RNA sequence: CUCGCUUCGG
């Protein structure tokens, strides 16, 4: 829930308080199903290290 | 924009949230034949309290899709066995367990001990050593009672709660705690009536 | 007998099932009875040789044998770290338009290797941000993305639609300081690949940019590291301790690297036999057949170490490798030069 | 006059974990001033303060008095209160990544040459340990090859020069102690030190860990002071992570993989064990089951089939123990009882 | 089915340590606020705030919980022995028999300095001091080791071998030890036992 | 939030910081790191002697 | 101001010695050590990083009779110098007759 | 000579309790002169040994045989006349504890000296007679032959 | 956002690789074996190129333009 | 600023 990452595709123009973002994120690896429906991998929260 | 540094928390979507202890240089990290040095070296003592394998599975699953093109599934009550990637593995070349052949990248010599290597999916927590990091000159000061504000972002300072005082009282640390509660906190200079009170 | 296991810890590193032994480098005086493992120069000039198996551009392999474990992972990680190289630290930003943010636009461009050869520039002093001739590159990046004037009515292709829209590394032009312009002939100071995106663009958006570039080692960053990966591997030596003939040979051709283990027909039987040894990758797959387990001895011969050098394009590896001794040349001279001051 | 000088080295400084439930969660340190920007202690520490770096927060007092500062150094300081007043137990002992790493070093399979052995003992040679003689110990078989046997590299730790007046002394059992040897058990649990020398058993969490007494830290603390066993600890916490970084240690999938004997022993269990669980819903449903004292049919019912539950769990638990090999990581962390137990390799 | 099981116990032991807490802070905080006042005296008389005695000794017996070596006892005399022997091995001094051990331990527990010791430590020195006198006893009739010193094989004289040197730093040390368990006076006494029920 | 158990039994003081930590075996077990930063901050009062 | 000799104590006894070295890390400390255990009159040689924030490292040498521990600390050195010449001589020959056999 | 002990040993089992540990055994030996049981932890690795061997076992004071007891440091470098010469392996300890046999209840003649060659237990056990000049804090050489 | 210049473990260069890598998948090549032909031997880069997503051109479309 | 409310962290 706290994990940091892209939050949409219009992330640039719109001004919140507070905003975290990655510079190269990159989609799992290892990828549930649940991930795929809700199309996690579009905007994905984590690096593969 | 900022760059990982110590006391940066890391999770690894198992619940194994980490704070990041030392940088070391990419010739201290060790290597495979290969020459890939990792990017995360954790503490494999976190494995047996915990009871993760499904961490260890996903190590492999990635390790086996990275090496053959393939995104492997890690779906609840299903998703790849271990049978499979395994297969994968060693039809790719690698060891059938993940465990590598690994030198040490100070002395120069092989490990004793095969070493677990594959990719893993981390990702950086929103809690930061910058963020955090507090420090508290005599600062300002409440008007209702003259002591120190409450937050970091009103410049406050910490808080010595009761079971603080507690501590300090069962050390027997008198001056200590005046100092602490009276000298550094709200001290005051009043002037009382010896005759009225 | 005893000799026969000495000799094997001293010269073989085994690789068992469950761990590797004789990992530790022995060959000490006093360590073993036996044997007068005291330095001796003419000796090691005698035994060590370099072959080299395998050399393209911007790839090396050699095998260097009599060497010892320390001097090879030394030379490894001055090849890593203490090899000076050229590249961007200084980002001038006059109106960035990009989606690209400035910072992270800077870290891409600094990660892009120069083809500017290192020896020929010097450390930039402490300070002096202005730059001189001597010690810095200066690289000019304008790009200005708009609308193809022609164009389809469709054009769904950002090709079609957009010039500029791409801001490759071909778009960076050497600006020559002082004499540098007399001194390298044209196309010699470049970015070395030529092809790497930096950014994307959409028409109105502008990138103009100008960076210094100064000298500097991989161990103050990573983008001073010249090669993409210096590694060394112990060369393997399969051996069988008993002769496997028959399917169980096909089945060793199998558990190994395909091209180590060939299979003859002698005397129209199968019989296995090691023939390239190299080409192993030590898979361990041997130890899962329970019969085959017994008959095989896995094993690294201790002082061949077989030396894969992948550069980023920099400068070709053999310089590398030869600028890697020197430093280390280097090292040793300047801390005799401290002793013999000190004394 | 008066100078408002930044914290400097030496200062003294305390330092708190803010849930404080005993009086040693808040202590008196000592400062030294890092570029990083974290507060950074040794390890060892970790188990008053019951931190884990998973991002906790600590505070950091710095008293404005010299009477509170000296208060605070004496009453206070870490040296000083080694020991838990509530049981006198040591608190401040070796943790997890220390007792493996010692539990490895001294194993009975360790051989070291001399060049091994002396940059093992090299490591710790920092601080206040710059000032004195090495003494290398002598080589315990030299006619065949001259190795050191990693019990002598750690018995460096407790004694490393000549001059060093500490003499430990111990006899105790290990955790996996037969109970018949007697410092000749098979498994070489029994741990004795001799004048600082380790002559038998292996190091683990019972004689280096936080648990209670018998601890070799605590043996140093209560017969030579303080001093000694903050040094011990410095050198322990400085040599086996060397050892341990340069050896290799780590877990696998195959660590955890059970074997055919495990697959074939469990099986068997668990049909025994659901034959004997149906026989006693049987016996409840249709019929008389015999009642336990003190209990109803029902009750009586769920004690037996918990105690059937449990005998299969069990014996999986010792068929998949009997059949699990040496070096096995999650085995020897549990062995030398740094993280996990038995039950956890079981249950995983 | 055994994923929801294994959640269900999971949550059982959370929620279990989310009411622990502050139930328990709430008990730290009463049994502090009670306790507080209490100081060991000068006269080795645990005292209320106001002067009202609480106990006439700490503990009975006066012996620190924070130095307290044993189980609930301030030595364990035969790891001291052991230890005495390894530390100060004497090569050049004879063994001592069974009435030889217990004459020299009677006329050192006679000085001045073991007087001021409490009684029942001294009690437990002697028992322990006669306990290792039979086992000596016993040793030497079992091998039959004569006390003259003049047995031939002298390698019997390492079995249960102890001498005057070690006898006297033993006495020593075990007093030592006792005077330094002592409960220093001033000591927070009754915020120490607070903290250490709580925790 | 009362008197006594909000502002009299503990209250907040100046002179101290709060920070995440992180391990550092090759400290003394009686030592502690303190970054720069909060050192510049946390100043000690020493009055000049001879 | 980049190696600095310190003496086992303040008897200034030259058998242990420890030399600190600015600015280096495990290469050299590891070839330097690897160079001069070879030599017989060296009981003890050892090096160890202070802190991996700082970039500096202590080699320890002890030796057998009375030799001052500079002297194998020099000739080590001087070791280590020969050797890495005498390999960059072989390297360059084996790269150009691998380059003139290649034509 | 500085020979504490010395005797003919044959083993009469490798590892009665499984194979613990690579590279160390636990050799259970007897004597043939006399009845002296030996329990030994040996390095198989570099000494290899088997169920049916019988070696000469020799404990001395000394590793020179001209009786100087100068063993302050040892120089695995020096070369000089040394009764290692005659032996094939060489192990240097502690003798670190004696204790009584306690088997037999009364009028008992034997001994047992526990030996620690840094872990490695060496446990000698039989009449004391042949145990004489044993002494605990004393530090001994151990060396092995193997006969044909 | 976009793809990096270096992979991050090796080092080696990947930024160039991936428009060509796109072209591979244009056509009808495998992701294994797509790989392969661009010269990715360890796994590091491979899980670089297969595990980026390509966010760029989808914030380019929100650009101001 | 005061106050409350939520969400976190541990
Ligand atoms: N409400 C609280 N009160 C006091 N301390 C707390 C509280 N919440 C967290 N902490 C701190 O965090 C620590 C709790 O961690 P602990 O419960 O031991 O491990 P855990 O969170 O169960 O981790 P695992 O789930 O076992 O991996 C101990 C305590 O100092
Ligand atoms: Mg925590
Ligand atoms: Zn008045
Ligand atoms: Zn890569």
């Amino acid at each position: 829930k706290q994990a940091m990452g892209t939050i949409g595709y219009n992330q640039r123009n719109r001004i919140d308080t507070l905003m975290y973002l990655l510079a190269y994120p990159q989609k799992p690896m290892v990828k549930t199903k649940t991930i795929e429906l809700i199309e996690f991998e579009k905007l994905p929260a984590g690096q593969n290290a | 924009t900022r760059r990982p540094e110590i006391g940066d928390k890391f999770s690894s979507r198992h619940g194994q949230k980490g704070v990041c202890g030392l940088i070391v240089p990419q010739e201290d990290m060790p290597f495979c034949d290969s020459g890939i040095c990792p990017d995360i070296i954790m503490n494999p003592h976190g494995f047996p309290s915990r009871m993760t394998v499904g961490k260890l599975i996903e190590l492999l699953a990635g390790k086996a899709g990275v090496l053959d093109g393939r995104f492997h599934y890690g779906t609840a009550f299903g998703g790849s066995k271990v049978k499979d990637v395994c297969e994968d593995l060693v039809r790719h070349g690698y060891n059938y367990l993940g465990k590598d052949y690994v030198t040490s990248g100070i002395t120069g010599e092989p490990l004793e001990a095969y070493i677990y290597f594959g990719p893993v999916y981390y990702q950086k927590l929103k809690h930061m050593v910058l963020d955090k990091m507090h420090a508290r000159a005599r600062g300002p000061r409440a008007v209702l009672t003259r002591q120190p504000t409450e937050g970091r972002s009103r410049d406050g300072g910490l808080r010595l709660g009761e079971m603080e005082r507690d501590c300090l009282i069962g050390y027997g640390a008198s001056m200590l705690l005046l100092e602490r509660l009276m000298i550094s906190s709200d001290a005051f200079e009043v002037d009382v009536c010896g005759q009225c009170g | 007998a005893a000799s026969q296991a000495v000799e094997e810890m001293r010269s073989r590193v085994v690789l068992g099932e469950f761990g590797v032994r004789n990992v530790h480098t022995t060959d000490f005086p006093g360590n073993y009875s036996g044997y007068d493992d005291a330095w001796d120069q003419d000796r090691f000039e005698k035994n060590f040789r370099v072959d080299v198996v395998h050399m393209d551009e911007n790839s090396l392999e050699f095998d260097m044998v009599g060497i010892d474990a320390a001097i090879a992972n030394a030379f490894r990680r001055i090849l890593l770290a203490e090899v000076p190289t050229m590249a961007v630290e200084k980002v001038l930003v006059y109106n960035n338009t990009s989606i690209v943010q400035d910072e992270i636009l800077a870290h891409r461009l600094g990660l892009i290797p120069i083809h500017a050869d290192p020896r020929l520039f010097e450390y930039r002093n402490q300070g002096d941000e202005e730059g001189t001739e001597i010690d810095t590159l200066q690289f000019r990046l304008q790009v200005r993305c708009t609308r193809n004037p022609h164009a389809a009515k469709d054009s769904s292709d950002p090709n079609e639609l957009y010039v500029n829209h791409k801001v490759y590394t071909r778009h960076m032009t050497w600006i020559p300081l002082g004499n540098q312009a007399d001194l390298f002939p044209e196309g010699t100071i470049r970015p070395v690949h030529d092809d790497i995106l930096i950014a994307q663009l959409r028409p109105g958006q502008e990138i103009d940019l100008l960076m210094h570039c100064v000298k500097g080692i991989g161990k103050d960053h990573a983008k001073f590291s010249p090669v993409a990966t210096a590694s060394y591997r112990l060369l393997p030596d399969i051996t069988l301790l008993e002769p496997v003939e028959g399917e169980a040979a096909e089945e060793l051709s199998r558990c190994f690297s395909p091209g180590v283990i060939e299979v003859q027909e002698v005397q129209g039987k199968k019989v296995a036999r090691v023939a390239n040894p190299r080409l192993d990758t030590f898979s361990r797959e041997i130890f899962r057949n329970e019969k085959l387990k017994k008959v095989v001895r896995l094993a690294r011969v201790r002082d061949h170490y077989i030396f894969s050098v992948e550069s980023t394009g920099v400068l070709p590896p053999d310089v590398l490798v030869s600028e890697a001794i020197k430093v280390l040349m280097g090292k040793c001279r300047r801390f005799l030069d401290e002793l013999d001051a000190v004394q | 006059d008066i100078v408002e000088r930044h914290l400097i080295d030496g200062d003294v400084v305390l330092f708190n974990r803010q849930p404080s439930l005993h009086k040693l969660s808040i202590m008196a340190h000592l400062a030294r001033v890092k570029p990083h920007r974290t507060f950074r202690f040794n390890e060892c520490v970790c188990t008053p303060y019951n931190a884990d770096f998973d991002g906790d927060e600590m505070n950091l007092h710095l008293p404005q008095t010299e009477e509170a500062k000296a208060e605070a150094l004496v009453l206070m300081g870490t040296k000083a209160n080694l020991v838990t007043p509530r049981n006198g137990e040591p608190l401040i002992a070796a943790i997890q990544d220390f007792l493996t790493g010692a539990y490895l070093l001294t194993l009975k399979d360790t051989f070291f040459d001399r060049a091994k052995a002396c940059q093992i003992i090299a490591s710790i040679l920092v601080g206040k340990d710059e000032k004195i003689k090495v003494r290398l110990p002598p080589p315990t078989i030299l006619k065949p090859v001259t190795l050191w046997t990693g019990k002598q590299i750690f018995s460096v730790i407790l004694r490393p020069s000549d001059d060093n007046p500490v003499r430990a002394n111990l006899r105790t059992k290990g955790k996996q102690y037969c109970g018949k040897g007697e410092d000749l058990c098979a498994n070489d649990s029994y741990v004795t030190i001799q004048n600082s020398e380790l002559m038998s058993g292996s190091m683990d969490k019972g004689t280096l860990g936080s648990g209670s007494k018998n601890n070799i830290f605590y043996i140093l603390l209560r017969d030579w002071g303080q001093n000694e066993a903050a040094d011990a600890m410095s050198r322990l916490a400085r040599l086996a992570p060397v050892y341990l970084s340069n050896r290799g240690f780590s877990i696998g999938i195959g660590d955890v993989t059970p074997g055919q004997g495990l697959l074939k022993a469990k099986y068997e269990l668990l049909n025994a064990g659901y034959k004997k669980c149906d026989e006693y819903i049987e016996a409840l449903n249709t019929g008389k089951l015999q009642q336990q004292p003190g209990c109803t049919a029902e009750e009586t019912l769920e004690a037996l089939i918990l105690k059937e539950l449990s005998v299969i769990r069990d014996h999986a638990g010792s068929a998949c123990l009997r059949e699990l090999d040496k070096s096995n990581s999650p085995l020897t962390m549990a062995l030398c009882g740094s993280k996990g137990s038995f039950i956890n390799i079981s249950q995983m | 089915t055994e994923f929801f099981f294994h959640t269900m116990a999971g949550r059982e032991g959370l929620v279990d340590t989310a009411v622990k807490t502050a139930e328990t802070g709430y008990m730290q905080r009463r049994l502090v606020k009670s306790l507080e006042d209490l100081c060991s005296q000068y006269d080795l008389t645990v005292r209320s705030s106001t002067g009202d005695i609480i106990q006439f000794i700490y503990g009975g017996d006066g012996l620190d919980p924070a130095a307290m070596e044993g189980k609930d006892e301030p030595l364990e005399f035969k790891r001291v022995l052991d230890n005495i022997k390894a530390v100060f091995p004497c090569p050049s001094e004879p063994a001592l028999s069974k009435n030889e051990l217990i004459l020299t331990t009677e006329s050192i527990m006679k000085k001045s300095e073991f007087l001021c010791c409490q009684d029942s430590f001294l009690q437990e020195i002697k028992k322990f001091i006669k306990g290792v006198s039979e086992k000596i006893k016993k040793t030497r009739d079992k091998y039959g080791i004569n006390d003259n010193g003049t047995t031939e094989p002298r390698v019997l004289y390492q079995l249960d071998r102890i001498t005057p040197t070690q006898v006297e730093k033993f006495l020593e040390t075990c007093r030592d030890k006792y005077m330094r368990a002592q409960m220093e006076p001033g000591s927070a006494v009754g915020a120490l036992c607070a903290q250490s029920i709580g925790e | 939030q009362g008197r006594f158990r909000g502002n009299l039994s503990g209250k907040r003081v100046d002179f101290s910081g709060r920070t995440v930590i992180s391990p550092d075996p090759n400290l003394r077990i009686d030592e502690v790191a303190v970054p720069v930063h909060v050192a510049k901050i946390l100043t000690f009062p020493e009055k000049v002697n001879k | 101001k980049t190696a600095l000799e310190m003496v086992q104590a303040a008897g200034t006894d030259r058998h242990c010695v420890t030399f600190v070295l600015h600015e280096e890390d495990h290469t050299l400390g590891n070839s330097l050590r690897y160079m001069i255990m070879k030599n017989p009159e060296v009981e003890f040689c050892g090096y160890t990083t202070t802190h991996p924030s700082e970039s500096k490292i202590n080699l320890r040498i002890q030796t057998r009779g009375t030799l001052p521990a500079v002297e194998p600390f020099q000739r080590g050195l001087n070791e280590l110098m020969n050797v890495c010449q005498h390999v960059l001589d072989k390297f360059e020959a084996s790269i150009k007759d691998y380059k003139d056999q290649k034509a | 000579a500085g020979i504490l002990f010395e005797d003919i040993f044959d083993v009469k089992d490798i590892d009665p309790e499984g194979k613990k540990f690579d590279r160390v055994s636990r050799l259970h030996c007897e004597s043939e002169s006399f009845k002296m049981d030996l329990i030994l932890d040996v390095n198989i690795q570099i000494y290899p040994v088997d169920l049916g061997d019988k070696f000469r076992l020799v404990i001395a004071s000394t590793l020179y045989e001209d009786g100087t007891l100068d063993d302050g440091e040892y120089n695995p470098t020096d070369d000089r006349p040394s009764r290692a010469d005659q032996f094939e392996y060489v192990m240097y300890g502690k003798v670190y504890r004696i204790e009584g046999d306690e088997t037999s209840t009364e009028a008992a003649t034997r001994l047992s000296a526990y030996v620690s060659y840094g872990g490695l237990l060496m446990r000698l056990q039989g009449d004391a007679n042949n145990l004489h000049g044993f002494e605990v804090d004393s530090r001994v050489y151990l060396l092995m032959k193997k006969l044909a | 956002m976009i793809i990096p210049v270096r992979c991050f473990t090796c080092g080696k260069i990947v930024g160039n690789k991936w428009e060509a890598y796109l072209g591979l998948l244009q056509a009808e090549y495998t992701e294994g074996d797509a790989l392969d032909a661009l010269g990715l031997k360890r796994y590091c880069c491979r899980r670089m190129l297969l595990a980026h997503v390509d966010l760029i051109e989808k914030l380019l479309n929100y650009a101001p333009l």
